[PDB]
């Protein structure tokens, strides 16, 4: 569905994974989180709203922080994703992140991803993405970007915790902020706040998507 | 705590 | 050296079977692959094969291998021999992936003809657009569904008792891939593929050859 | 036959 979407840009996919090579011809891949489902773009369901003021203290609020960005707008570009992460894992290892975006227009875009601990930035990754023309529109893809060391270590530390409630306790103060901007106009195309809990489902990782509103 | 914040009921119900 | 002309380089090619254990867990088996491990200092020099030795294994007459080679450029022509890993083991997806780079921004057409006794049995045609990437252009055919004929073919190979029998079937099976600039009709890459069954401990293998006039 | 044609020795030697 065209859910995490402003008028200029739609995020179709987000996934973080662990890939293990048994032998040169055999690979096992485990997904921590994902967005993506089999429904067409126009399926776009009604999304519940979250008063953005309720989440400000989990992100940096300096010049160029979440409040600043939201007030500058467009406010219809702002979303909150809550993930229930699948941490049930078991050869050489690769930790990766993959994402996909679509637009009707050909832009050069910048994706900024900031990991936050107690509302303070601990690590940032910046990527510039160019379009491929595809099926009547423009596609932007990040394919198997290497997960940074801080996050690999964070996942290791969480897994060594004896109890699932303890993992959830650590996650109360862990957030990620993603800003996607048109490099030429400096327009905010998408802004996605992420928060995490440990999944207890047997049908894999789960999510809920919310619009962020001024209230 | 997140549990005392004004948020929809779904935020605490894993689909 | 590599599968590269002056205008296009194929850095990645693979055919695979992917199986979903559960919604978050996937197993992938590679039948054949190029560029799975990174290009290195020690990669071997490419030996040469006289193309007149192989004409009968590929479509000929108008637009065939001979016709294409003579039009050239000759530096775009390669022969790959694969030793395929058929030792496989929920939902299943058979796919082919490939990746290319060029210094030029082009619209390319990739034609893949599966042949038996040198005659086409099925063809697959894909048009690919470029993506800008650090001063050059990249093209990707990503998890293209393997067509029924090849899925069926792989099943039937496995249902033969002996490997030498699999090799005998494969002696009359070829694949020809031609990549062209759609605008100019220039041949960017032409790759002939031939197969045997692997007996290696370290998985699927390949040798790559330049096709030459002598 | 394939095995008798002029090709490098590597053609019938799996790496
Ligand atoms: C390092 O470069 C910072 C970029 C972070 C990439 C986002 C990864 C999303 C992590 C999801 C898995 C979290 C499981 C608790
Ligand atoms: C259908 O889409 C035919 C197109 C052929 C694509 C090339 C696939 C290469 C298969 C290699 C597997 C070898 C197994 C013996």
């Amino acid at each position: 569905p065209r859910s995490v979407a402003s008028s200029k840009l739609w995020m179709l996919e987000f996934s973080a994974f662990l890939e293990q090579q048994q032998d040169p011809d055999t690979y096992n891949k485990h997904l921590f989180v994902h967005i993506g489902q089999s429904s067409p773009s126009y399926s776009d369901p009604y999304l519940e709203a979250v008063d953005i003021r309720q989440i400000y203290d989990k992100f940096p609020e300096k010049k160029g922080g979440l409040k600043d960005l939201f007030e500058r707008g467009p406010s219809n570009a702002f979303f909150l994703v809550k993930f229930w992460a699948d941490l049930n894992t078991n050869g050489s290892s690769f930790y990766g992140v993959s994402s996909q975006y679509e637009s009707p227009e050909n832009m050069i875009i910048t994706c900024s991803t900031k990991v936050c601990s107690f509302g303070k930035q601990v690590v940032e990754k910046v990527e510039t993405e160019y379009a491929r023309y595809e099926n009547g529109h423009y596609s932007y893809r990040i394919h198997r970007s290497p997960l940074c060391e801080y996050m690999i270590n964070f996942i290791h530390k969480l897994k060594h915790l004896p109890e699932k409630y303890m993992m959830n306790s650590v996650l109360e103060n862990f957030t990620i902020l993603q800003v996607v901007t048109n490099r030429d106009t400096q327009e905010t195309l998408l802004c996605i706040a992420y928060v995490f809990e440990v999944s207890a489902s047997e049908h894999g990782a789960q999510h809920h998507i919310y619009r962020l509103v001024k209230e | 705590p997140w549990r005392l914040r004004k948020x929809p009921d779904s935020f605490a119900k894993e689909p």
